[PDB]
């Protein structure tokens, strides 16, 4: 009883705690998964934001020239 | 004077053709910026049409009429 305090944590702890830590690892290893299923269809067929290769031009000339 | 009289006259008696390599290319880039006489220059320049015209159609609009001698558009007249 003297040594469940103030040199043991309890019973109470790491029942309460570790599940804590097991939560961020399932957000961890979810988001990882989803990230490695993102960029398997984003790198295939360009469609979002993530590995896209640059263009030529947006705006370049637009003026009357003459032409024939 | 401690170098513009002494370090003048001394480059007349030892290579006077330094001057001039010095002084001419001198006024070669400062007076363009003082003579007002370089906006008459540029006017002539985009004046002069190398290109075949353009005609623009009008739905209400101004300073502009007919190929015929009219009072419209730039059309330089700078000195005849």
């Amino acid at each position: 009883r003297w040594i469940a305090r103030t040199f043991f944590d309890g019973p109470e702890k790491n029942y309460e705690r570790t599940m804590a830590i097991l939560q961020i690892e399932a957000e961890k290893a979810e988001l990882r998964l989803k990230e490695l299923e993102v960029r398997r269809l984003m790198r295939a067929r360009g469609d979002g934001p993530w590995f896209h290769y640059p263009t030529i031009d947006k705006e370049l000339i637009d003026h009357s020239p003459k032409a024939t | 004077a401690e170098r513009v009289a002494a370090f003048l006259k001394n480059v007349w008696a030892k290579e006077p053709v330094l001057v001039a390599s010095f002084a001419i290319a001198g006024l070669a880039v400062i007076l363009p910026t003082l003579s007002p006489y370089t906006k008459y220059s540029l006017m002539i320049n985009x004046x002069x049409x190398x290109x075949x015209x353009x005609x623009x159609x009008x739905x209400x609009x101004x300073x502009x009429x007919x190929x015929x001698x009219x009072x419209x558009x730039x059309x330089x007249x700078x000195x005849x």
